[PDB]
C-alpha cells in the first residue's frame, strides 16, 4: 500500500506500506530519513493524530492517503 | 495587521504552559520562544505551541 508522508512540507512522498505496519515504523522511515529521534516525532492524518502502537488495518488509513509527519517538541 | 497564526491541526495541551486549540482556530501570534515553539494568545488563554503545527498568514518583522 502506499502512502504519501508529509514533513512540514507541500508536498508528500510515498512510502510502500502493508496491513500489519505500525505507525511506528512509519515514523522510523522519517527518523532515518531526517535524523530526527523516532520518540519526538507524531503522524497526524485527517485532523487526527495517530497513536505509536496503531496499525493500517486499524485505522482510516486507505490507499492513496496522505499524512503529516513532524517532530513535536515536548516541554518538561 | 497584528500577526495571526491558522491552526492548521489539533493540538491538545499535555503538559503546563501548552496552548491549546482545534484544527481552523485563528491564535493571536505575539511571540517566538524558540525554534519550534510559538507563543501566542487564544480566547485569553496564554501559552506555547509548535510552529510546524500551524500556518503563518502575517509574518514577524525580521
Amino acid at each position: 500500500m502506499i502512502v504519501f508522508v508529509r514533513f512540514n512540507s507541500s508536498y508528500g512522498f510515498p512510502v510502500e506500506v502493508d496491513s500489519d505496519t505500525s505507525i511506528f515504523q512509519l515514523k522510523e522511515v522519517v527518523a532515518k530519513r531526517q535524523g530526527v529521534p523516532a520518540d519526538q516525532l507524531r503522524v497526524i492524518f485527517a485532523g487526527k493524530e495517530l497513536q505509536n502502537h496503531l496499525t493500517v488495518q486499524n485505522c482510516d488509513l486507505e490507499q492513496q492517503s496522505i499524512v503529516h509527519i513532524v517532530q513535536r517538541p515536548q516541554r518538561k | 495587521d497584528q500577526p495571526c497564526c491558522r491552526a492548521l491541526y489539533d493540538f491538545e495541551p499535555e503538559n503546563e504552559g501548552e496552548l491549546g486549540f482545534k484544527e481552523g482556530d485563528i491564535i493571536t501570534l505575539t511571540n517566538q520562544i524558540d525554534e519550534n515553539w510559538y507563543e501566542g494568545m487564544l480566547h485569553g488563554q496564554s501559552g506555547f505551541f509548535p510552529i510546524n503545527y500551524v500556518e503563518i498568514l502575517v509574518a514577524l518583522p525580521h
